[PDB]
């Protein structure tokens, strides 16, 4: 219908779905794991590693977590395996950055930034691959 | 009771309530109207006349305008809003009066002298023209196809608005020209430049499919009878259990009409107008298929304005079935003519028909209902206009500018009356002058600069001048292109008098139970 | 609909409504102004519940905004209108009238008649195209130095694919007159799609 | 004066544009003109006064969203 | 059918009819074809990637080559042509006088939020741009005329009005007069209602 929305409010939510999406499976992840535990509405405990599985098995929230399972499987597609990363890599990306350079106020720099962490992921990587 | 007073308050309340809101009229004015009603319903409203039409109100004395804005429709076609924004000008004076403890029947008789100086002065203030002139017929109808919906098509409308009165207008000054005069017809198809004038009655109708008459010499039918046939009239000898009893009963039907539907034709027949009811299912359609073979207009069920028309310009009477064969008492017809443009439409056609000197048939066409109508509402009030002047002479300016030269000239006669109601006769006197400036009303803010200058530059025309308020600015009003007939606006102050006073007859309690 | 409610159907009844209708079209028009352009910023908006669409383009978005409100209703179609029309202005026709339907009303009752009010916006609205289409000032394709390479350079150059505006402006250059595809009524234009554009990576 | 100010406004501003001698609102007549020549006469040094007393009257106070208070 | 007639009216001219193979990728290449002029272009990328880059950015001049071959009066892209007639129309409002005067200050003085508001959206704000685009036209450049001393054009994509005075980021008259029509519409359409009222 007839409606709008600002900004940070919807630009904090990403964080906080996609924080909590990035918490628990950072201490799954890697040699150190953990079980991400889901308390059913039926009471059950759903144990996992994996962050899409509690993630599908809840409501979801619409903004980050709707987002990430996707951007997780197209990682999933991708080498087979890193769902957990991708996950957790954005919203750790999204968030120390975001309100400090948005108190700052800007999108775009931020978004340059994105692709030369990126860039200085790629070549580092295949110098020290 | 307190009633009375409560109600009588109430019932000048929500009839100037509702009414009051009902001032945006008269030009770009407020912002769009979107109407979800009481149940819900989404309505998008707009330009007040249809919503004058529109209008759904509780209360009686709200219920009293929409009556009083239809009342304005027939008697002009003009000012609608007029008489509905006036409407609580007389119930404004009421309670003010009331209050002051004018007996409200003083108040009552306060608007007859009142209308009886108040459309004289209008009358007085009046601007002469005439109702067979096709340039006086022309300028009144120009300005009232210059605002309304077809200018460029009025352009055929007008002088057609002007052609239809000529027949109809009875010779120079005559009581004439109504709306049963002016026959109005939509025809599907075409455009407004396909609308055109189609002289006498032209019967407008649905007649099944082609083959059909459009040649001359019909004898234009009005038929209360059956074919009398297996399955129409007359008796089924053969009963059906049967596939071959069932297919038996159709053949014989339909074997046994064609020979009434020539005969139908055999009295010269290019129309027969069927009952509007049914004998049995009256007309058998198998039978109406022949018939239009035969090259005779049917209209099953005919619907009633082809009913009258026939039976009034035309003059048709019912004939015996036609194994009586007929009376002859088919009207008057030299032709049955139907038209497909665009490709579109069935038409009946009627010239050489009896007529009254009156009855100029306008059959308008378009691609749609909206090009139709496009013209139609346009022509219509350009008749509609054209008549007033026909019915009452002279005329007046558009937009209750003149009003104000009248509350001006009136408010002396108000005051000069000296009399109970003279009081009452000033208090509406100036209940005038508010009109333009309250049509103005809903656009805006840093708001208030115009409204008594809506008013004062008017009273400071004179008597004679005051604000264009159709095309702006200060003129001598009543010839403009700002103009109506004088007919119409005096009809608003009579309908809006009796209404309102009406009001003031309100006593003790009435919910009828 | 504002205030104790007698009435329904977007009834605030007049400057009310007027403004709650400058408030409800206003409040579609303010997708537009931070999603105009491209680097304006898109917009993940729920066609249904879990239908989102990411959009920047404003008449696109208002087709998928649905009208509760007469201010809604036309926005919606004026710049449905302008998208259709074009698609170039979709996003910014929406954008100035929120105040153009903030503004003149306001004087349209402050009428000597309402009619002089907005015509303040129409002859400028004409002023404006008269002005408007005075501009050769800048945006040439009509002409370059080179012509059309540079033009094509120039757009490429306020590009970036990388390193571009040297084959690609005159790539600009062979496409349309590549196309004998004579657009009807004597148009001298080629459509750019009737190209045939082959890639390599 | 009685009068709507704006479009005494607006023309004198387009009759101080297209005008632009003292073309203002009279009071005194309730009319609008030059104004100098209606006779509107007052100094100069008051308006610069009342100039330098607007001007600076504001801005120092735009400069504060500032301001402590105390009883002691 | 394999049966079926075959004849030579089905023969295309060109030149030679070649098959070349590069990065690649081969095609059917017809050469010099003999019944109208045609032309292909092969974009080259580095990637896949990089030739939807090219592709479009190409697309960027090319629909507007051909809209400027649609429209020969091309005017900036880009609130600069407005921040010009925010001003001009602003002026041309004092002078008109009355409530024009009033309205035609509306219009202009609201020509200004496009820049406003696109810069934002590319972080070019408002002030700066809106100072550069009327920094360049003066009361000594009141002139569309073609030449900058008043730069009339604002890119886009920037948000920051620059050099490109030929781009293909630029909107010709065409898409520009019309809004300007339509906007002011809507400011029109809202208006229309006479007699205010409510169903039930």
């Amino acid at each position: 219908n007839t409606k709008r929305e600002s900004g940070r409010k919807v630009q904090s939510g990403n964080i906080n779905a996609a924080k909590t999406i990035a918490d628990i499976i950072r201490t799954c992840l890697g040699p150190k794991s953990m079980m991400k535990m889901l308390l059913d509405p039926m009471g059950g405990i759903v144990m996992t590693n994996d962050g899409n599985a509690i993630l599908r098995e809840i409501q979801v929230q619409h903004p980050a977590a709707k987002s990430m399972i996707e951007i997780s499987r197209t990682q999933d597609e991708e080498v087979g395996d890193g769902t957990t990363s991708v996950i957790i890599l954005a919203g750790e990306m999204l968030s120390v950055a975001e309100h400090f350079l948005e108190q700052q106020m800007h999108p775009t720099v931020v978004i340059s930034a994105y692709r030369k962490a990126l860039d200085d992921m790629i070549s580092t990587l295949k110098k020290i691959s | 009771r307190d009633k009375p007073a409560q109600i009588r308050f109430s019932n000048i309340s929500a009839a100037k309530a509702v009414a009051d809101a009902i001032r945006t009229s008269l030009g770009p004015k407020g912002m769009d109207k979107m109407i979800q009603d009481g149940k819900g319903d989404v309505t998008i409203t707009n330009d007040g006349a249809t919503i004058l039409k529109q209008m759904q109100v509780l209360h009686p004395a709200a219920r009293m305008l929409v009556e009083l804005s239809k009342a304005q429709d027939i008697e002009a076609g003009d000012g609608t809003t007029s008489v509905v924004i006036i409407a609580g000008s007389l119930l404004d004076s009421c309670t003010k009066l009331l209050q002051k403890g004018i007996h409200p029947t003083i108040i009552s008789e306060s608007f007859q002298k009142a209308l009886e100086k108040g459309i004289e002065i209008l009358t007085d203030m009046s601007r002469p023209v005439e109702l067979s002139d096709r340039e006086t017929l022309l300028n009144s109808a120009t300005t009232s196809l210059n605002s309304k919906v077809v200018s460029q098509y009025s352009s055929l409308l007008s002088p057609m608005s002007v052609n239809a009165v000529m027949k109809v207008i009875d010779p120079a000054t005559a009581t004439s020209v109504d709306l049963r005069d002016i026959k109005i017809v939509k025809k599907l198809g075409g455009t407004i430049d396909d609308c055109e004038l189609v002289e006498g009655l032209v019967l407008t109708q649905k007649v099944s499919n082609s083959g059909i008459t459009r040649v001359e010499k019909a004898k234009i039918g009005l038929i209360q009878f059956c074919l009398s046939a297996p399955k129409t009239d007359m008796d089924n000898q053969i009963v059906v259990s049967d596939y071959a009893q069932m297919d038996r009963v159709l053949r014989e039907e339909r074997a046994y009409i064609l020979n009434l539907v020539k005969q139908i034709k055999k009295t010269g027949c290019n129309v027969l107008l069927i009952q509007k009811s049914i004998l049995r299912d009256a007309l058998s359609d198998l039978a109406l298929h022949f018939l239009n073979k035969m090259k005779i207009m049917v209209i099953k069920d005919i619907e009633r304005e082809d009913i009258e028309f026939i039976c009034k310009t035309i003059g048709t009477k019912p004939v015996a079935h036609i194994d009586q064969f007929t009376a002859d008492m088919l009207g008057s017809a030299e032709l049955a003519e139907e038209v497909n443009l665009n490709g579109s439409g069935k038409l009946l056609k009627i010239t050489g028909c009896a007529s009254p000197g009156k009855t100029v048939t306008i059959v308008v066409r378009g691609s749609n209902k909206l090009v139709i109508e496009e013209a139609e509402r346009s022509i219509h009030d350009a008749l509609c206009v054209i008549r007033c002047l026909v019915k009452k002479r002279a005329l007046i300016a558009g937009g209750g500018a003149p009003e104000i030269e009248l509350a001006l000239r009136l408010t002396e006669y108000s005051r000069t009356l000296s009399g109970m109601e003279s009081y009452c006769v000033r208090a509406f006197a100036d209940a005038m002058e508010v009109i333009p400036s309250t049509l103005a009303e809903n656009a805006g803010l840093n708001p208030i600069s115009t409204v008594t200058e809506l008013r004062n530059r008017h009273a400071q025309g004179e008597k004679t001048a005051g604000i264009n308020v159709r095309k702006g600015g200060i003129s001598n009003i009543l010839e403009e292109l700002v103009v109506q007939p004088l007919l119409v606006s005096v009809s608003a102050l009579t309908l809006a008098t009796e209404t309102v006073r009406s009001i003031l007859k309100i006593d003790d309690v009435v919910n009828t139970r | 609909m504002e205030g104790p409610l007698s009435v329904f159907g977007d009834r605030s009844t007049g400057e009310t409504i007027r403004s709650q209708n400058v408030m409800a079209a206003a409040s579609i028009a303010n997708i537009v102004k931070s999603s105009l352009g491209p680097v304006g910023l898109d917009k993940m908006l729920v066609d249904d519940i879990g239908d989102v669409t990411i959009t920047n383009d404003g008449a696109t978005i208002l087709k998928l905004l649905e009208v509760e409100h007469p201010a809604a209703k036309v926005l919606c179609e004026l710049a449905d209108l302008q998208d259709k029309e074009v698609g170039d202005g979709t996003t910014s026709v929406v954008i100035i009238a929120a105040e153009l339907l903030k503004n003149a009303d306001e004087l349209v009752k402050q009428k000597i008649h309402p009619t002089s009010v907005i015509s303040g916006y129409r002859l400028a609205c004409k002023e404006a195209v008269r002005y408007i289409n005075e501009n050769l000032i800048v945006n040439t394709d009509e002409l370059g130095r080179d012509c059309l390479i540079n033009a094509a350079k120039t757009s490429m150059s306020s590009k970036i694919i990388g390193i571009n505006g040297d084959f690609f402006a005159n790539m600009v250059v062979d496409a349309v007159l590549a196309i004998k595809y004579t657009d009807i009524r004597g148009q001298p234009r080629y459509p750019v799609n009737s190209v045939n554009i082959l890639k390599a990576h | 004066a009685g009068f709507d100010a704006t479009n005494i406004l607006n023309k004198l501003r387009a009759r101080h544009a297209q005008g632009g001698t003292w073309y203002g609102v009279d009071i005194n007549n309730e009319d609008i003109a030059d104004n100098f020549e209606a006779f509107v006469w007052e100094p100069a040094m008051v308006r610069i006064n009342a100039l330098t007393a607007a001007s600076e009257a504001a801005c120092l106070i735009v400069s504060v969203d500032e301001t402590i208070k105390n009883p002691r | 059918e394999g049966e079926e007639t075959f004849e030579a009216a089905m023969l295309g001219q060109a030149e030679e009819v070649v098959q070349e193979r590069i990065c690649d990728d081969e095609l059917i290449l017809i050469k010099n074809t003999k019944a109208r002029t045609s032309a292909s272009i092969i974009l080259r990328g580095a990637n896949d990637f990089m030739c939807d880059e090219m592709e479009r950015s190409l697309h960027d001049a090319l629909c507007v080559v051909k809209r400027v071959l649609e429209s020969k009066s091309v005017v900036p892209g880009g609130g600069a042509v407005e921040a010009a007639l925010s001003i001009y129309l602003e002026n041309y409002a004092t002078s008109m006088g009355s409530r024009e005067q009033l309205a035609i200050a509306e219009f202009a003085r609201s020509l200004l939020v496009i820049p406003n508001t696109l810069a934002v959206n590319a972080a070019q704000d408002s002030t700066d741009l809106v100072a550069k685009l009327r920094a360049f036209h003066n009361e000594a450049q009141v002139n569309p005329e073609r030449k900058n001393l008043k730069w009339i054009g604002l890119d886009l994509s920037n948000g920051k009005p620059r050099d490109n005075k030929q781009a293909g980021v630029f909107e010709p008259t065409i898409v520009k007069v019309k809004s300007l029509k339509f906007a002011t519409e809507a400011a029109i359409t809202i208006l229309r209602i006479d007699d205010l009222i409510k169903l039930h």
